[PDB]
């Protein structure tokens, strides 16, 4: 009843390949397409909705998430692993500014607290 | 508060300050810390300031009525044991002082009487009391003898206010100075703080540490 | 302070004064004691200002969290139930003392909570040192299916109350209206009863006036290039 | 008031009292004598609470002083020593008592003998060769136990009171500002002006 | 041992047209004894101000810590913390001591480099903010403080007449305050110049 | 100096356009239990004064014992007693204010606050406080204890300063005391439902209504609450 | 256990003119958090041309005023109806105050009125009867809020004349009736925006070679 | 507070007060003591609100855990719960709870957990500061099998009692029956129980 | 101590536990609580044992010189001596005392006495520790104008409740009967009165 | 410890600092060093409750001497203060606080400027021309305020030096036992053998 893995799961080849990283990278090119376009007055985000099956409602899944009231996030990849990034990156926007400094986070830093959750995945053990 | 007093060749001389404080905040700043007990007696204010001049008032009173029935001047060592005598009796129940009975008459010569609320009574040349106390003795001690004269005397004791009262927090305002001679205490002026201090600085290159 | 909530039809209505005092000393005459926990959720503060505002804005964030996680509107007794648990971990040492007001999908709500972590239920609440002023002004004219506008009269003049009896209070009168299937309407200043009379004097000082022994200039931009 | 040392040699007492007055923070005055002439050939030093000190030894000395003028006659040391004690012993149990300590040092010239008394506060009195009051025997009476005869000189009493207020200058932390010494003998009371 | 009456000292801040004032006096004492006439209490993080009276290791300690924390900020935004942003981290680091607080009095001055709006505010020891449109008042004569400002203010001074307005206020409160006093100084703000003066004052 | 034992709460009070009003309820409490139901509070003293007493109640008997036996002693060689040189409320007051500070000041105080409410002999409403540490004020409604706190802030809502006395009738001052009555007994640990109320009007006199109770209460609205937050049933 | 005293609020403020005298205080009495009465005089004529308020706990401010005006009678009885200086009113006082040492009247006494050269005069006391006269004095809660303005206002501290900058003071002027009273009332108006305990309404009594006249303004009542 | 637990023929009722002071203020007059912590496991409240709510608040989610694993659980077993929290808390807690419930099985059954956190199963219980009061009629008027009209009776009696003589409480008299039949809510008003 | 009089058609009765306690110790069980101070005024005792009698001797010695002089006191009279020595010595004092009488003119009069020294005059009156317990009970069970035997009754079965609950109360519970006819004394044993 | 006192002068910082050691009734030892040598060119005096300013003097030349190792470098007199400031301003709020009072006197060698700075236990720090601690400043302010030029020499430092233990040893009830004197300049650290 233990959580004896306290080492590196991705660790370097002998090429300078991070190979969990690159078979990471390779997940995500499987997954479904989303964009993102920058307008003078606005940005756009957007992907397309693969549903499952027609039985399910695909109103319930959201690949398209409210961060903050001025940021969203759309992916590409594992959807599982998207939606507990987007509970991390809503709970940071709190924890780790808007308690400090009363207002929410920009989004430069906000993209950087959860780059970091993600770098983390990729050393911790 | 800032009190003294010191005998010298020319009588004595009698500074002090002016400030009065309730905790923190500066309820006076034109406090008369001399009283003037009649024409040839001078007392301080230091501890409580109603017991002071109450006291000293009624003391006052009491050499009057001395000199009305003995048809000659009462002596400071039978005012200054009036009241020793007196604040004796109310031992314990409270009274606040500290006191310095100043006097100049034939047979005893200039003389200065420290008289206290826990029943003290001492004869001395140099006496300070108060919360400044400290830093005019400093400055009484360094510069007194006995030959000053009457100019430079009167100079010494307004300096050594001036002292405490820039460092202690509960003295300052103005420095009330007096001279007592065998003929009686002469007043030498209300002189404030601020003033002089800058005045003080400027003449003498003294207090090099604040910037003026 | 003074503070009130009052239940009508189609909602709730939460009031305030605007005085914040240290001891006897008036820091601030015009405070602002209602807060937002969400859109519909608001709070009438009394008790240590910092503590109130600390509590707010703490369960106001988890709440928001909560909504988003959920996909649902935030609910008062959701509200209620994070913020006393909190006082009561901390044993009455938050010295919040709070009514919680708003509507939500199961209706409209009000409660009172203490800093100890008892909660309370009702049609109309007070809290603070005007407490007993504005109860007592409750207490005369509040009656069953009150309308919106006799809802506003009723918790204003119960802050009134307070405001001319309790030393603790006075200045303004603040409100807030939670409507059922309505935005909440913040009412800052809803009644301005204590403006100051213009002075006899006018203590404008001539310009140079004031003794100056050095000035400069103050570096406050940073270092400069070439 | 801080040290009264007393010591009674061959053909006199010698009673060592300290100058300074001390009020808290500052010394007030450095050459105050804690001492009253009772009598001719009796002399009375001092120490205890402010105040009280003084208005005590006048008390007592204007008592003494009117029993002389009433009787033309000096009371014995011993006499006077069951006087002052009586009063601090009758003031102990009062509404507030005197916290005063003396030492009485006479001659008396019936049996021209030297007598020392130590009497404190609550008026306990023992005759002694040697005595001191508060903290001044803790340091002095190793030396006293060590040195002292009962057949020295005034000369050599003096010398001993020297290595005492020598002790007393190197080891308590207080200054006392040195002592005024008086000898109490045949010829009635003087005063040491160097020491 | 009252800690926020120990060291003594006073802050007062003012806003006018255009511009804001803050103020201090230069007085560290060991309660009666004088110790220093040249403990400045406000610092400055980037155009921001603060202005902090209380217990002098606390000043010191809170000024070394919003000066780590603001030059943090500034590295990872890429800009000065502005006076709104700063006065809620002053809250939120003085609530994180709510049950061992820092002995202090803050005052945030500074004038918002994007809108150009006027602002202050002030906080209790554990961070409640008051934000006051006209002045803010701290320390040992804040009672005398609030007394002159409420008779001395009106809105919208010109800078050099809000400058004879803070100054006498500062000055005649701390006359009427055995804790402070020995020297002062008031900072007059604009957009884009701060003048700094030092004024002659009594020194008792 | 001592502890009150057996308590009286609130005293209430107004100056309306031709007199004063006064109310208080009959409860004499021993702590948290209510031991007295049938206590009188409002103390007359001949046709023009209501002493009205809250505070300690063995105190208040010695009160109202002063108060009969000064009665006596004005009608001791006054043929004037029953018309010029009858007792005023004035003089009444100004005697109880006396004792009342000679006994704080010799530290053993009649542990009470009390209100004089009366009509002086030109007609002029009088209506004034003393208490336990001698402390006294006049206003144009005052009260006691509870009352302080909650019946003067809508008492002050009828007459609020000086020149609103003569525009408040009898019906209207007797109104609002009425509804003060009730407010204090829903939100009052140590109060009746039974209350004394007396009216000294300078035209129809000295009227002294006993047994009142408070009526038209609000209780319905109770039984829709139901827990203290979450629960439904 | 019994505690003999309380506090009543109020402050209470005396300017000494010229030729006239100014005894000024808030009609407001409280205790705690409470509203006593928004109109209970503090201030009192008490014969001989001089006024006179003993602000703090108001039952020993009652006793002693009630003494003090007795003290007039019976001066004037024992001494052939002769007129009460300031100054033997002052010192009378004194003894009052100071005859309760051990069991003080919890009050700061003020008087004010006309010396025997006929300009204005104000006498301050602590509790317990020590005394000074003085030119402007302000007593009770709000005293901290207007004595430092009233040092800028009245006397002109800190205040320097334009150009010089430093070196020539702002010269002591003298102030009509008018314009005292105008400091009064913002004194006043001031305090009460910033002290819980002033507010209602201000009494204000002066004191000329004519009489005593009153003057009574309306204040916050919050 | 006023407030009791007793068990008749057909279950058990549980009554109390609605009165809530903070000194001598009546912070609350029209409170709900009679908490619910499963569908036919109430209890009444007596001493610190904030106490004795957060324990009730954690009893109920302890029997909806329950509930979810091994069914509907005993009055027993709730009583259980409650002095669990009280004894092992009692340094910390001023709480004194009576427990009444209605199985099938045992029928109405009355538990009183006094401030100490012992337990002490009843035929009826009586607690909170007006109890005291009511000892002697509560001694000489209960019976064991009272029928549903004079079990309501005997405590709408008993708290009017209660109310009379305490200051602490007062306003309504809130009841909650549990037999069989389900749960049913009662309320008197003042009106109506003063008279008795 | 439990103490009780009540007032009824043909006079008044006094009743009375016998128990007196320092601590937990019974230092006394057969203690008489009823007191006389005139032949047909008498008082219930409660509070402070010395004190107590001190103050029914001195009452008993100043209605005795009272009779020399002016004949019969009023109970009225003999309540206004008691409550002169509890007023002016209430710091001195801890005296909880009821005072019953039977005179022709005024027929059974019970005043009640307490902590504070101020008088109540009541039909009946309760006092001492155990009384608390019976408030309710009393309240509710009394009637004015009762029979010597329902007065009895009423006494008996309220002593017994205060006993039962207070641990300060217990023994014998005496009775004295005042009417016209003359002074009865009672008494009834645990035997007897617990079974009620 | 009783007496710590400092004075800058042009060229050099001088610390005094009382020799006597009092446990209570007896004054232990008169020859009592209160300082270490933090680095080559800076000083640190102290005075507090027993044990601590031992402990805590040593603790911080411990530090300052391991920075000097590994940076092969001399910290600043203001690095030195600032980092004995942290130290004690982490102390107040401890389980249980150093009680413990200093001085820092050093030569800036990169300035080329005497320094002195007096931090109480508090962790209340200023850079001032003099300073002490206690009651010392009372006695000597007043002279130092008096005489003080920022261009005096070391003699001159140390003559004004003199007159302010001179009104220490008038005034001052306790018998302090005189002081050690150092003094702080570019050429190092130095005691002055005979005052
Ligand atoms: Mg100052
Ligand atoms: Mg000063
Ligand atoms: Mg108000
Ligand atoms: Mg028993």
């Amino acid at each position: 009843m233990t959580d004896r893995y306290s080492f590196s799961l991705t660790t370097f080849s002998p090429s300078g390949k991070l190979g969990q990283i690159d078979y990471a990278l390779t997940a995500v090119k499987q997954g479904v397409t989303s964009l993102g376009i920058k307008a003078t007055n606005g940005v756009v985000i957007a992907t397309e909705k693969k549903s499952s099956s027609p039985l399910a409602m695909s109103e319930t899944l959201s690949k398209v998430s409210l961060l903050t009231p001025d940021i969203g996030a759309v992916y590409s990849g594992m959807g599982p692993d998207y939606r507990v990034l987007v509970d991390k990156s809503r709970k940071v926007a709190h924890t780790s500014y808007k308690r400090i400094y009363g207002e929410y986070p920009p989004t430069k830093l906000l993209v950087s607290e959860v780059a970091k959750i993600m770098q983390e995945a990729t050393q911790s053990g | 508060t800032t009190t003294l007093a010191f005998r010298f060749q020319g009588g004595i001389i009698v500074a002090v300050d002016s400030r009065a404080t309730a905790g923190n905040w500066v309820a006076s700043q034109t406090v008369k810390k001399v009283i003037e007990i009649n024409p040839f007696l001078l007392g301080t204010m230091a501890g409580g300031a109603a017991d002071c001049q109450f006291w000293e008032t009624w003391l006052g009173s009491q050499c009057r009525l001395h000199e009305l029935r003995e048809k000659e001047r009462i002596s400071v060592a039978a005012a200054s044991k009036i009241l020793s005598n007196l604040v004796y009796q109310y031992k314990g129940a409270g009274l606040s002082m500290g006191t310095m009975i100043c006097g100049y008459t034939r047979k005893e010569g200039p003389t200065i009487y420290y008289v206290d609320s826990d029943g003290t009574r001492l004869k001395g040349d140099i006496f300070c009391v108060g919360s400044g106390q400290t830093f005019a003795y400093g400055v009484l001690d360094s510069n007194y003898k006995w030959d000053l004269s009457v100019e430079d005397a009167l100079y010494l004791g307004k300096r050594s206010i001036l002292a405490a009262a820039h460092r202690d927090a509960y003295s300052g305002g103005s420095v009330n100075l007096y001279h007592v001679t065998e003929d009686g205490w002469i007043y030498h002026g209300n002189h404030d703080v601020g003033e002089l201090f800058w005045k003080v600085k400027e003449e003498e290159g003294s207090f090099n540490n604040v910037i003026g | 302070t003074t503070i009130v909530g009052v239940k009508f039809n189609n909602g709730v209505v939460i009031a305030a004064d605007t005085r914040s005092t240290q001891g006897p000393i008036v820091a601030d005459k015009n405070c602002a004691k209602l807060h937002r926990i969400s859109p519909k959720i608001w709070c009438a503060a009394a008790g240590t200002a910092a503590d109130t505002e600390a509590v707010t804005q703490l369960i106001g964030s988890n709440i928001e969290l909560h909504s988003l996680y959920t996909s649902r509107e935030p609910r008062v007794v959701s509200a209620l139930q994070m913020l006393k648990q909190h006082l009561f971990k901390y044993q009455g040492h938050i010295g919040a003392y709070l009514i919680v007001a708003g509507v939500d999908p199961t209706g409209s709500h009000l409660f009172s909570i203490h800093a100890h972590g008892s909660t309370d239920v009702g049609y109309y609440l007070s809290l603070g040192s005007g407490s007993l002023a504005a109860m007592a002004v409750l207490e005369s004219h509040w009656k069953q299916d009150l309308t919106k506008e006799e809802a506003i009269k009723l918790a204003s003049d119960a802050i009134q109350a307070g405001i001319w009896n309790d030393l603790g209070s006075g200045s303004n009168v603040d409100v807030c209206v939670m409507e059922i299937g309505k935005d909440a309407e913040y009412l800052r200043n809803y009644l301005t009863p204590n403006v100051r009379e213009e002075k006899q004097k006018s203590y404008k000082f001539p310009r140079g006036t004031t003794a100056v022994l050095k000035e400069s200039i103050v570096n406050i931009c940073d270092i400069q290039e070439e | 008031m801080d040290i009264i040392l007393g010591i009674r040699v061959q053909d006199s007492v010698i009673l060592a009292s300290s100058k300074a007055v001390t009020r808290g923070i500052s010394v007030l005055k450095d050459s105050d004598d804690k001492t009253r002439q009772l009598s001719p050939h009796t002399l009375m030093s001092f120490a205890g609470e402010a105040g009280d000190t003084v208005q005590f030894a006048e008390y007592i000395q204007a008592n003494i002083q009117l029993y002389s003028i009433r009787e033309d006659y000096e009371l014995s040391p011993q006499a006077v020593s069951s006087f002052v004690r009586q009063e601090l012993a009758k003031s102990i149990r009062s509404r507030r008592p005197y916290q005063v300590n003396v030492l009485i040092g006479g001659y008396d010239k019936k049996k021209n003998k030297p007598e020392l008394y130590q009497i404190d506060y609550l008026g306990t009195k023992v005759e002694l060769p040697y005595g001191a009051h508060g903290y001044s025997g803790f340091y002095t009476f190793s030396l006293l136990d060590h040195h002292y005869r009962p057949d020295m000189t005034t000369e050599e009493g003096l010398d001993l009171l020297k290595l005492c207020v020598q002790e007393l200058e190197k080891r308590m932390p207080m200054d006392f500002k040195g002592v005024i010494v008086k000898i109490v003998d045949k010829d009635g009371i003087r005063q040491v002006d160097d020491f | 041992s009252d800690p926020s009456s120990i060291n003594g000292g006073i802050v007062v801040a003012m806003t006018g047209k255009d511009c804001v004032a803050i103020a201090c006096d230069l007085r560290l004492g060991s309660q009666s004894l004088g110790v220093s006439n040249k403990f400045e209490k406000i610092f400055h993080y980037g155009h921001v101000f603060l202005g902090i009276t209380g217990l002098a290791t606390d000043v010191t300690t809170l000024n070394e810590m919003f000066r780590y924390k603001t030059n943090l900020y500034k590295l990872k935004e890429e800009r000065a913390i502005e006076p709104e942003t700063f006065t809620q981290l002053v809250s939120s680091s003085l609530y994180e001591r709510r049950f061992g607080p820092y002995f202090v009095g803050p005052v945030v001055a500074g004038i918002n480099s994007k809108s150009g709006k006027p602002f202050i505010a002030g906080f209790d020891l554990i961070g409640c903010i008051d934000e006051a449109k006209d002045f803010i008042v701290s320390g040992t004569a804040s009672d005398q403080l609030f007394g002159m400002c409420e008779s001395l203010y009106e809105p919208n001074l010109e800078p050099e007449d809000l400058f004879e307005t803070i100054s006498q206020a500062l000055l005649n409160a701390a006359d009427r305050d055995a804790l402070s006093g020995w020297g002062a100084v008031v900072y007059i703000i604009k957009k884009d110049e701060v003048v700094k003066r030092y004024l002659k004052m009594r020194q008792d | 100096t001592q502890q009150p034992i057996v308590t009286g709460t609130s005293v209430i009070s107004m100056k309306y356009d031709n007199g004063v009003i006064i109310a208080a309820d009959n409860l004499g409490s021993y702590g948290s239990l209510l031991r007295f139901n049938g206590v009188e509070r409002l103390i007359p003293v001949g046709d023009n004064t209501v002493v009205g007493i809250s505070g300690d109640i063995s105190d208040m008997q010695h009160i109202e014992r002063l108060l009969k036996d000064l009665v006596t002693e004005n009608a001791y060689d006054n043929p004037l007693a029953d018309a010029e040189e009858a007792l005023e409320p004035s003089y009444i007051f100004e005697y109880l204010a006396t004792v009342m500070y000679q006994r704080r000041s010799k530290m053993n105080p009649l542990w009470n606050a009390i209100i004089v409410a009366g009509v002086q002999s030109n007609g002029d409403q009088f209506l004034r406080y003393v208490n336990l540490l001698g402390v006294t004020y006049s206003s144009p409604t005052l009260a006691t204890g509870f009352g302080a706190h909650m019946a003067n802030p809508l008492l002050r809502k009828v007459v609020d300063r000086e020149s609103d006395i003569p525009k408040t009738t009898v019906q209207v001052a007797e109104e609002a005391i009425v509804n003060a009555m009730r407010v204090l007994y829903y939100r009052d640990a140590r109060s009746s439902r039974n209350f004394s109320l007396a009216i000294i009007d300078k035209n129809t006199g000295l009227t002294f209504k006993k047994n009142l109770q408070v009526e038209n209460m609000k209780w319905d609205f109770a039984k829709d609450i139901k827990g203290y937050g979450t629960q439904k049933i | 256990q019994f505690n003999p005293y309380g506090d009543n609020g109020g402050t209470i403020l005396g300017i000494a003119g010229e030729d006239f005298a100014v005894l000024a205080g808030d009609t407001r009495n409280i205790t705690d958090y409470s509203i006593n009465s928004r109109y209970e005089p503090k201030v009192f004529d008490c014969g001989d041309n001089i006024v006179m308020s003993a602000n703090g706990f108001a039952a020993d401010g009652d006793a002693l005023v009630k003494r003090f005006k007795n003290s007039v009678k019976w001066y004037h009885f024992d001494h052939n109806d002769k007129k009460l200086s300031i100054n033997s009113a002052a010192r009378n006082i004194q003894h009052l105050l100071y005859g309760k040492r051990f069991f003080p009247y919890y009050v700061h006494t003020i008087i004010a009125g006309l010396d025997e050269d006929g300009k204005g005069a104000v006498y301050s006391f602590d509790p317990v009867g020590s005394y000074e006269r003085e030119q402007c004095r302000a007593g009770g809660a709000a005293a901290s809020l207007i004595m430092p303005f009233l040092d800028n206002q009245v006397n002109f501290k800190n205040q320097y004349e334009p150009g010089t900058n430093g070196k020539v003071k702002k010269p002591l002027k003298y102030l009509s009736v008018e314009e005292v009273i105008k400091l009064v009332r913002d004194s006043f108006t001031s305090a009460t925006e910033r002290h819980i305990q002033v507010g209602d309404g201000l009494e204000i009594l002066i004191v000329t070679k004519d009489g005593v006249r009153k003057e009574f303004y309306e204040l916050k009542r919050d | 507070t006023s407030i009791m637990a007793v068990t008749f023929k057909d279950g058990v009722i549980l009554g109390a007060d609605s009165r809530t002071t903070t000194g001598a203020y009546i912070a609350n007059r029209v409170t709900d003591k009679l908490t619910r912590v499963h569908d036919k496991i109430w209890c009444c409240r007596s001493g610190s609100a904030a106490d004795t709510q957060a324990i009730a608040d954690i009893v109920q989610y302890h029997l909806e855990l329950y509930t979810s694993q091994y069914g509907t659980p005993s009055t027993e077993t709730a009583a259980s719960v409650f002095k669990e929290l009280c004894y092992e808390n009692k340094d910390n807690l001023t709480a004194g709870i009576i427990v009444a419930g209605y199985d099938d099985k045992n029928k109405g059954e009355v538990y009183t957990i006094p401030l100490g956190g012992s337990v002490h199963k009843l035929p009826y219980a009586i607690a909170g500061s007006g109890s005291t009061f009511i000892y002697g009629y509560c001694d000489k008027n209960f019976r064991e099998n009272m029928s549903k009209e004079e079990t309501v009776d005997f405590i709408k009696h008993s708290l009017s009692q209660a109310i009379k003589w305490d200051g602490s409480s007062g306003g309504v008299i809130r009841m909650v029956v549990l037999t069989a039949a389900g749960v049913e809510r009662l309320i008197f008003y003042p009106d109506e129980y003063e008279q008795l």
